[PDB]
């Protein structure tokens, strides 16, 4: 399922905005 | 509406053309604990001796914003926040700075980030979530008028309040924008088409972005994601979404225009603007002035222990926070 997709992947945490 | 942005806009005007500065100095707070982290700094929970008010301080270091080339966006944010006044807008109480930091004290929003309860519970229901995604639309409406991209929409920067509302936090990327603008930045999974494909963008960008948070907020899980962002960024551009059985036939079509790659037909920036948003049938149930007035009961209230409690954040690393003894960077914040 695309729900375990997602808790199995390494972007569930806070998200960091990208610069430059 | 027209009238209240119209003179929204008169208040807005005066602080940006005439913008506070040094209203406080850090000896006047109690530091009490990191309630968040970022690249150039931190937010603490503090305490004002004066009033025994709690508020959320967050330090940057001008060096740190200086070497990740963030000193424009930095004054944006001060700028910007310090005039705006939208009940879905955190209030910036104070600012000033010192030999070695920028500091700006916020009103303290103890319910913890949205982010947090929705990981935790998983996913809302649309309801949940409808009532949320009202007042990031009229938020935006607000900002917008104000010729104000907001830029960085995402869970992890709307707190809820003690009457289970949202207070939109970080405006490190807001910018005061009537053209178009350019800069690359935000949140990978958050990021529109126009952005990644290096083009000049404007608020519509903030539109793409609202339609990224409802279908988390609904799904539990972002429209596009992988473990590493040139690979959402493929997702993004490739102009195709698939959505949770669950999702009511409403919201898919909402979302559908909201996540539109062609800015010619995304809802928000179509001759009607907002409107289109706030008509559209998923909103039929709002009622977009009771929203505003906070009169509507919040689905979730967070629970509270008292006044300075941090149970609804995590747990982070505590640092001493050292003032050199020189200045640093004096004439790139000069005007902060
Ligand atoms: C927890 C909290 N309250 N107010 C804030 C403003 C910015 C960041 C976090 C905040």
């Amino acid at each position: 399922t695309t729900y375990a997709d997602f808790i199995a992947s390494g972007r569930t945490g806070r998200r960091n905005a990208i610069h430059d | 509406v027209k009238e209240f942005l119209a003179k929204a806009k008169e208040d807005f005007l005066k602080k940006w053309e005439n913008p506070a500065q040094n209203t406080a100095h850090l000896d006047q707070f109690e530091r009490i604990k990191t309630l968040g982290t970022g690249s150039f700094g931190r937010v603490m929970l503090v305490k004002h001796m004066e009033t025994g008010n709690h508020y959320a301080m967050k330090i940057l270091d001008k060096q740190k914003v200086v070497k990740l080339k963030q000193i424009e966006h930095t004054l944006n944010e001060k700028r910007i926040l310090q005039a705006v006044n939208f009940p879905f807008l955190v209030k910036l109480e104070f600012s000033f700075k010192d030999n070695s930091n920028l500091y700006m004290v916020m009103e303290y929003v103890p319910g913890g980030e949205m982010f947090s309860h929705l990981r935790r519970i998983g996913r809302f229901s649309e309801p949940h979530a409808r009532f949320y995604a009202a007042q990031i639309v009229l938020t935006f409406e607000y900002l917008h008028s104000l010729d104000l991209i907001y830029r960085d929409l995402k869970p992890e920067n709307l707190l809820i309040d003690q009457q289970g509302y949202i207070q939109v936090t970080d405006f490190g990327f807001a910018k005061r924008v009537k053209g178009r603008t350019w800069t690359l930045c935000g949140t990978p999974e958050y990021l529109a088409p126009e952005i990644i494909l290096s083009k000049g963008y404007n608020k519509a960008v903030d539109w793409w972005a609202l339609g990224v948070l409802i279908y988390e907020m609904a799904a539990g899980y972002p429209p596009f994601f992988a473990d590493q962002p040139i690979q959402i960024y493929e997702k993004i551009v490739s102009g195709k979404v698939r959505f949770p059985s669950h999702f009511s036939s409403d919201l898919k079509d909402l979302l559908r225009n909201l996540l539109q790659v062609d800015l010619t037909k995304r809802f928000g920036n179509l001759k009607d603007g907002v409107n289109d948003i706030k008509n559209h049938k998923w909103f039929a149930t709002t009622d977009w002035i009771a929203i505003y007035q906070r009169k509507v009961e919040a689905p979730f209230i967070p629970k509270f222990k008292g006044p300075g409690d941090t149970s609804n954040f995590d747990d982070y690393e505590e640092e001493e926070i050292r003032v050199s003894i020189n200045e640093k960077c004096g004439k790139e914040f000069s005007e902060f």
